[PDB]
């Protein structure tokens, strides 16, 4: 849930 | 305000952001292909959602790692429907009945949560006959 580009 | 930006009424737009993995999309290094949608919805002085009709046009400048990142809908509520692997940063231009001016409202797309809504204030403008009645919907002007 905290994945990021 | 000062000077022009006295001519201006303040309205509050609420960006509303769902999203949820998609298990038949392969990973991209392990991580999960969601499919995440945007809308934007108008709040009255009663804080009540009703369509975003002060907008002809929003944008939705994506990042970069999108195909055609910049996608443009002209109708109430803007709704953007994408898949990704990762959250981001975006800008999403409003464009004011009008030709009033365009916004830059600032969005994060992320995972936090299976749902969630974030309120912006933008200052419209007082000058576009047009535009003035459609502000009296959702409120004072």
């Amino acid at each position: 849930q905290t994945a990021r580009k | 305000p000062l000077g022009s930006m006295v001519a201006t009424v303040k309205r509050t737009i609420r960006i509303k952001t769902q999203q949820h993995i998609l298990p038949e999309v392969p990973p991209v290094e392990n991580f999960p292909v969601r499919q995440w949608s945007i809308e934007i919805v108008l709040l009255d002085d009663e804080g009540k959602e009703i369509p975003a009709t002060i907008f002809d046009k929003v944008i939705y400048h994506l990042h970069p790692t999108f195909a055609n990142p910049n996608r443009t809908f002209t109708d109430p509520p803007f709704r953007i429907e994408e898949q990704g692997w990762g959250g981001f940063p975006l800008d999403i231009s409003v464009f004011l009945l009008e030709k009033a001016g365009e916004r830059k409202i600032p969005h994060d797309l992320n995972f936090l949560q299976e749902s969630y809504e974030v309120e912006h204030v933008i200052q419209i403008p007082l000058n576009k006959p047009l535009l003035t009645e459609e502000l009296a919907k959702s409120g004072s002007t």
